[PDB]
């Protein structure tokens, strides 16, 4: 069933199965294959599968990676999805004593914001916004890869898998076990993808649960009732977590203006409810150059 | 446009995506007009049966209405099929259905031990790559279940407009669900949109007001749809709705959301 296509190179693994560089042979057109293995499955098409597929097949913007078509080879599934030739963990790895020029962040933040308010309108979380998901091509482009651990989210939302994004860039509301999240957990990933760009470090690069919050708790400040209504009713809400107070956005993130320091800060805000989302980040100052607003009716 | 002023996107551009998905999510009343050999009864019986199957495995009233949605749309693919093809075409909806809607699913084994050795796990393997394949990957829509939680939740709303948290009477939704579930067994639903279906049900609890302030659907839009629903309203209000059963290992603030089941053929000959 792949006679057509010719494999090149293995690009890595991903949520779920190898991805691999191939060739179309008469076009020359260069995509990337996602293989499964069918005959190790013993569930079949695996539930991650099935939903990166058909969430995609229904998500069609220029900042999220098109799936290109699902071949079948009676043994194995394979994703067809267009090529980009380099990955954001491996780009801020080459820019680590560099640095990415802020305009360029600027451009690749507005570019996340806008694949973001496109899968949440659309009613779909990614839950694993993470630097190797991210895509990038030559021309400046920006686009959001593996929806593997994605999933369409209700109106209203139910209780969703707990184990759900990378321990580095997962939300305090899903450190503390909230039984319902939403959005404001794809924000929180990208507020500190923001901040990784801007410093070449991970903002909060814990080992353990216990170490992420700590970490988040010792930049951010421990959180009260007051900055977080509902946290220490919250299950993994201990009363003995030190208490440590909220460190100047100067010290956190230094090369970054005022603009981009209050909307790191509304990215990053401990209550879900009030964390701002992918549509209202478009619209704060700090894009107020890249982007020029529309008119609104009624 | 119901929905309340939304933080995340447009009220408007959120609706306006989720009414335009029931326009890319064709189904047919006439789909056994295809298979010759195949009778109305036929569904209503299997569909009774995956209900059952459904509140056995304690699965939400989601995954066995994606079940629903994906048999009803694999048959107006399909040219002449079996009487015998049934229970596997069935059960793999609902092994798709249930992958994709749980955290921790049935086994292959569990669908195949339920079918009493008349499907292997390989014919359900099988069968869930042509159902998938014939589809042509297009998984998610919006089922008749999924709109009564949107309405639901728009009912329950205050001047803290929290679109996303569940805040709503369980037996309230779960006697609504009853009336869906009994008219989901007639194949003459499928003229009427999932969302308009919905509406309807809603109505027949409620008021047109309440269901146009809930749904945004005027009563012109659901007028054909309530007539047509009529006597399965009759045929529950007649018996006396339901109670909200607990089931074990199932938190009790999710307990409305688990498929349920009843004499609903018996109500059905009605
Ligand atoms: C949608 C599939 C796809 C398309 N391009 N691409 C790239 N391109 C970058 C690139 C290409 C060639 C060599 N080097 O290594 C970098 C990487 C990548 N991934 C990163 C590594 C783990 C798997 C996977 C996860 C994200 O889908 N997946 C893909």
């Amino acid at each position: 069933s792949m006679e057509n296509f010719q494999k090149v190179e293995k690009i890595g693994e991903g949520t779920y199965g190898v991805v691999y560089k191939a060739r179309n042979k008469l076009t020359g057109e260069v995509v990337a294959l996602k293989k499964i293995r069918l005959d190790t499955e013993t569930e079949g098409v695996p539930s991650t599968a099935i939903r990166e597929i058909s969430l995609l097949k229904e998500l069609n913007h220029p900042n999220i990676v098109k799936l290109l078509d699902v071949i079948h080879t009676e043994n194995k599934l394979y994703l067809v999805f267009e090529f980009l030739h380099q990955d954001l963990k491996k780009f801020m790895d080459a820019s680590a004593l560099t640095g990415i020029p802020l305009p360029l962040i600027k451009s690749y933040l507005f570019q996340l914001l806008q694949g973001l308010a496109f899968c949440h309108s659309h009613r779909v979380l990614h839950r694993d916004l993470k630097p190797q998901n991210l895509l990038i091509n030559t021309e400046g482009a920006i686009k959001l890869a593996d929806f593997g651990l994605a999933r369409a989210f209700g109106v209203p939302v139910r209780t969703y898998t707990h184990e759900v994004v990378t321990l580095w860039y997962r939300a305090p509301e899903i450190l503390l076990g909230c039984k319902y999240y939403s959005t404001a957990v794809d924000i929180w990933s990208l507020g500190c993808i923001f901040a990784e760009m801007v410093t070449r470090r991970a903002l909060f690069p814990g080992d353990s649960e216990i170490d992420q919050l700590f970490r988040i708790f010792r930049t951010l400040g421990t959180p009260d009732e007051v900055v977080w209504p509902g946290v220490t009713s919250m299950p993994d809400y201990k009363p003995s977590f030190p208490k440590w107070a909220r460190q100047d956005f100067s010290k956190v993130v230094p090369p970054l203006d005022e603009d981009g320091r209050s909307l790191l800060s509304q990215m990053l805000h401990y209550d879900p409810n009030k964390r701002i989302s992918a549509k209202a980040a478009l619209a704060h100052p700090f894009f107020q150059d890249v982007t020029k607003p529309v008119p609104h009716l009624r | 446009s119901p929905l309340p002023v939304l933080s995340w996107a447009n009220r408007e551009e959120v609706w306006k995506i989720m009414l335009n998905k029931e326009k890319t999510y064709l189904r047919d009343q006439h789909f056994l007009e295809q298979h010759p050999l195949l009778q109305p009864k036929m569904r209503a019986i299997l569909l009774d049966w995956l209900m059952e199957v459904c509140e056995v495995y304690k699965l939400h009233r989601e995954t066995f209405y994606l079940a629903q949605d994906f048999f009803d749309r694999y048959m107006a693919t399909q040219e002449n099929v079996v009487k015998t093809l049934l229970q596997l075409i069935g059960i793999s909806s609902l092994f798709i259905a249930a992958k994709l809607e749980e955290i921790y699913p049935p086994k292959l084994h569990q669908f195949a031990y339920v079918t009493d050795g008349a499907c292997s796990g390989d014919e359900i393997l099988t069968m869930e790559l042509m159902i998938m394949k014939a589809l042509k990957w297009r998984l998610s829509p919006l089922t008749i279940v999924s709109w009564l939680n949107v309405y639901m939740q728009v009912a329950y709303l205050n001047d803290l407009h929290e679109v996303l948290l569940p805040q709503y009477p369980q037996q309230i939704f779960i006697q609504i669900a009853e009336l869906l579930d009994l008219c989901v067994l007639d194949v003459d639903c499928l003229e009427f949109p999932y969302g308009i279906l919905a509406a309807s049900a809603l109505y027949h609890f409620s008021s047109s007001e309440l269901m146009q302030k809930v749904s945004g659907y005027q009563w012109c839009d659901i007028e054909n749809c309530v007539k047509w629903m009529v006597p399965f309203a009759m045929v529950i209000r007649e018996t006396g709705s339901s109670k909200l059963k607990h089931f074990r290992g199932v938190a009790d603030e999710d307990a409305h959301n688990i498929q349920t089941h009843r004499d609903s053929l018996d109500l059905l000959d009605k």
